[PDB]
RNA sequence: ACCCACUCGGCACCUUACGAGAAAUCAAAGUCUUUGGGUUCUGGGGGGAGUAUGGUCGCAAGGCUGAAACUUAAAGGAAUUGACGGAAGGGCACCACCAGGAGUGGAGCCUGCGGCUUAAUUUGACUCAACACGGGGAAACUCACCAGGUCCAGACACAAUAAGGAUUGACAGAUUGAGAGCUCUUUCUUGAUUUUGUGGGUGGUGGUGCAUGGCCGUUCUUAGUUGGUGGAGUGAUUUGUCUGCUUAAUUGCGAUAACGAACGAGACCUUAACCUACUAAAUAGUGGUGCUAGCAUUUGCUGGUUAUCCACUUCUUAGAGGGACUAUCGGUUUCAAGCCGAUGGAAGUUUGAGGCAAUAACAGGUCUGUGAUGCCCUUAGACGUUCUGGGCCGCACGCGCGCUACACUGACGGAGCCAGCGAGUCUAACCUUGGCCGAGAGGUCUUGGUAAUCUUGUGAAACUCCGUCGUGCUGGGGAUAGAGCAUUGUAAUUAUUGCUCUUCAACGAGGAAUUCCUAGUAAGCGCAAGUCAUCAGCUUGCGUUGAUUACGUCCCUGCCCUUUGUACACAC
RNA sequence: CGCGGGGUGGAGCAGCCCGGUAGCUCGUCGGGCUAGGAACCCGAAGGUCGUCGGUUCAAAUCCGGCCCCCGCAACCA
RNA sequence: GACCCUUAAC
């Protein structure tokens, strides 16, 4: 019997959905120095979850630092303003 | 199957393309050759009435075969399972040499090694004066010492039970080492009076055994040529006692056989006898009945006497199915019979067909009419 | 082609050509007298005053009545 | 040493040519049935066989000479036509490749094929040119296959129980579900088919498509085929029908033993779309009716009783001079038919696409469409005719056509909503429109058009602002079970079909291999029709969103033509 | 009746610079090629290693028994 | 470069 199957390796991605004090003062202070921030972008370099990612952009357009350009849905486009 | 792909008849051609395929699907059935060899066939048998189905027949032969066959034919080919069912006589042959012996059996077809060993036989040089003597008489008594070797190895692979079961012995060899086998007292009585023949074969081991058959061809044939002469003899001189033993006729010969006594009941293998299974449906009475080779064929004796009403045809059974059901009550071998002998010819055109032995003399014309 | 036993009986019944019995209706023997109707019927209009009551024992079978024929004495 | 003219001798050299030849061909292979110049050698069907019992020469290898038995109906020669060629020259085709695209093959499932269950798994179709094909979903019939009381329509002899009444419709009984007892210790209201040796039958999805008709499937998805007369050859045949020039064309221009023709191609027929005038009803924006829901008292954004209409028709509607013929032009070709570019017009390699579509053929397929057709121990137990229950609706396995996925270009939740083919009503409840509370489904009522005003101004899936998980065998999971709710169906248990609820099952750009494809095509998506008793993963049509090269090649498997070889001839 | 080697899938070989709980070829099977065979391509299965008993550091390779394949020696009076 | 074969079954 054989099941024709390759089977690679993972990399056990350990994205955190649930963000403390640690977390939420690093990126608070990362949000400047970074020219393209979007969803995918927060998830790549500060490995936060998916819904993390979406809820801070909310967080920092609300109160304001990362400016906005393009708010498409399935891609965001925020700048920093300067 | 590719060649069976061009046949150009359709009916044919789909035919022998799915006779193929199914006997291809039956041999994957299979792992391994069963020993004893497997027997197809596939096809369409043709009965009565009309109810169709395709037959896919593989089984294992009760006894080992030898034969290879492949034929795709209008009708099926079953020619090699009757003789290898008619034929059952086992002849054990015994193939002696200095360099080693072996003991093979031989049924119609197949030829089974049953034990083959090698011995190493001393010098016949001696080259001595004096210790020559000395050691041609030693060299003599290990000669001595391995024809009684393979002398007793014969009784243990040929006799079970008290019983020597092949039908002759063929000893084959060269050099002298199968007369003094045969000769020796040592072997066997029973063994020694069942030697068939001596064989002067060019090999030893195997392939001495394959031209022993091949020397042996006609005269494993003849056995029952022999033994036929034999059953008759002593019926025919019983007969020339001039004593009251005499019988004739099928009419009577079975009325003695279902009075008793019979030692001996003689059939012909293709019985001029046939005879149909009757049943009436009225009275719900059950008979047995007896008929003439001659006057069956076109004779206007064929209405209802008894109730008047007509038969239809039944289909017929021969006369050796039934008296197969039991044939052990009188004890009697079933011997098929041939009439190839001059003595045997006018047994058949004159005497029947069937004979026996009565115990003691009784007479049967004492009470007649 | 395979077999064909008939195991169903031998029913070879072709129908018969009314073998003739004695002869019947055997009303009375009313000679010079009154004749009267045999097998005297219902009361029901749609009995057509020639069919038998087949009376036997007790059970009373009409040629009229197709299923239900129920009287009380 | 060259040039002309002779000549003798020699090597040779241009033809189906008077003549010869079976022809190929031949300056001899002629002067040969109109048979004779001289002379030497050889052969007498194929094979066995150039094989010696022999002889002779030779160192040997072998040479020379040279049978018979036996066995054969042909072997062989030269042409012709075709087929074939890992033969050549041209031209082509995405059922061929090249640049590639989407894939299939890999997973689950749906179909269709291939043995067996001593009980049927009905069957035809085995490359293209079968295998979602038989228009082939099967509550059940369809149906042939299996198990099962088994009722039958003689045309002109009547061989007789023919009014010795030859015969039907029916209680029940272990065996006929039944207002289907066929005879059967019980035969009743009309009654004139009579019953079997036996020589015409009226039926059969019984078998023969190697007996047939008709119809449909390879090449013409691409340019092939054929007479008459003339020419060549004894003839089979050939020329016409062919070198070159271009062919999504035996299409034309043209040398021309051919001329003139016929079929095929083309032409022809069907669609999109500008005529704005005897192609439109308010069956479609209407140009002014009547007013209502917002702001400006200044100039919009939609709904409309029902025969007053008024200078009414350019969008899905298709007749009459219509229109696009390589316009014209630019270049290239014996300027010849014609490759290729430049503005042009609803559109330009014949506009796109399709239908129609030759002569041979195939033992191609269909006797299971046919009441179109010979045979079958056939005419009161049957293969005919049906009735009940079973079943290609059965699983160790392999294959073909397919559907859904393996997800962030993506799933789900909203929300915005936009096509086109098309269908729908008598011994009618089909086409689910609204007022059935009902709530997937369908009973209430049908107010509903000779189906633009009713389903449907198709008012749909796909798609597309904004938000839910974020890369995991995860919200990519009814694939597989269990539980329940409904309608069509004298009847679904081997889910009929739809609906609600539980768990992840394989599956993680699928191996060798393989298929289709050149434009609004491919590919994504879904809808109407066929089938249909509701509801079909198939087909046919379609329509929505809309990709990489198109100056292509023959090496990539096959077509067309020609030349050439053949010991092939249903023909590699 | 002495002395030596060897026994691993149907067949032939890998544990012999002491250990990958058994791998590599042929054969077989499945699929694909092709109008079927072959040849070719892609995959799959197959032996607890002749049997029994010993150290228990993955021990059965290396130890001791029986069977089988064989091989050499079988002399000088 | 490599490329073998092909019905007894009307």
């Amino acid at each position: 019997k054989k099941k024709w199957s390759k089977k690679s390796m993972k990399d056990r991605a350990q994205h955190a959905v649930i963000l403390d004090q640690e977390k939420y003062d690093r990126i608070l202070k990362e949000v400047p120095t970074y020219r393209y921030v979007s969803v995918s972008v927060l998830v790549d370099r500060l490995k936060i979850g998916g819904s993390l990612a979406r809820i801070a952009l909310r967080h920092l357009e609300k109160e304001g630092i990362i400016k906005p350009i393009s708010k498409h849905s399935k891609q965001a486009i925020y700048t920093r303003a300067t | 199957f590719g060649t069976a792909s061009n046949i150009k008849s359709r009916v044919n051609r789909l035919s022998v393309l799915g006779a193929i395929t199914s006997v291809q699907q039956r041999l994957k059935l299979y792992n391994k050759v069963p020993p004893n060899g497997l027997v197809v066939y596939c096809g369409t048998i043709v009965t009565e009435e009309g109810k169709e189905k395709k037959v896919n027949i593989d089984f294992e032969p009760f006894k080992p075969i030898n034969t290879s066959l492949y034929l795709c034919d209008n009708k099926f080919h079953t020619e090699a399972l009757t003789a290898l069912l008619s034929d059952d006589s086992k002849f054990g042959f015994i193939v002696i040499d200095g360099s080693g012996a072996l003991f093979g059996t031989l049924q119609g077809n197949t030829r089974e090694v049953l034990h083959k060993f090698t011995v190493d036989l001393p010098k016949k040089h001696g080259r001595a004066a004096q210790s020559a003597l000395r050691f041609a008489r030693l060299r003599m008594e290990k000669r001595h010492n391995y024809v009684r070797k393979v002398a007793e190895t014969a009784v243990q692979l040929f006799i079970s039970g008290d019983k020597v079961n092949v039908a002759g012995l063929v000893l084959a060899g060269s050099a002298d080492f199968k007369t003094e086998l045969s000769q020796s007292d040592m072997f066997d009585q029973r063994l020694q009076s069942k030697v068939l023949k001596l064989v002067d074969i060019s090999y030893g081991g195997e392939n001495g055994f394959n031209q022993a058959i091949e020397l042996s061809t006609e005269v494993l044939s003849n056995v029952k040529f022999i033994q036929e002469k034999k059953l008759i003899g002593r019926y025919f001189d019983e007969i020339s006692q001039d004593t009251g033993k005499y019988c004739f006729g099928v009419e009577d010969t079975l009325k003695a056989l279902e009075m008793g006594a019979v030692e001996i009941l003689i059939v012909y293998e293709n019985l001029d006898i046939m005879r149909y299974v009757l049943h009436c449906q009225g009275t719900e009475e059950e008979k047995i009945l007896y008929l003439t080779p001659e006057q069956e064929k076109d004779k206007s004796h064929f209405t209802d006497k008894e109730t008047g009403q007509e038969h239809e045809l039944i289909e017929s059974m021969p006369l050796l199915e039934w008296f197969a059901n039991n044939y052990k009550k009188f004890g009697a071998t079933l011997e098929i019979v041939t009439d190839k002998s001059q003595e045997g010819s006018q047994f058949v055109k004159g005497f029947g067909g069937i004979g026996g032995i009565l115990r003691y003399r009784v007479d049967f014309q004492g009470m007649e009419y | 082609r395979k077999k064909k036993v008939y195991t169903t009986p031998k029913k070879i019944k072709h129908k018969h050509k009314k073998v003739k019995l004695a002869v019947l209706s055997y009303y009375k023997v009313d000679a010079e007298g009154k004749v009267t109707k045999l097998r005297r019927e219902c009361s029901n209009p749609t009995c057509g005053a020639g069919v038998f009551l087949a009376n036997h024992k007790d059970r009373l079978y009409c040629g009229k009545c197709h299923s239900v024929y129920k009287v009380n004495a």
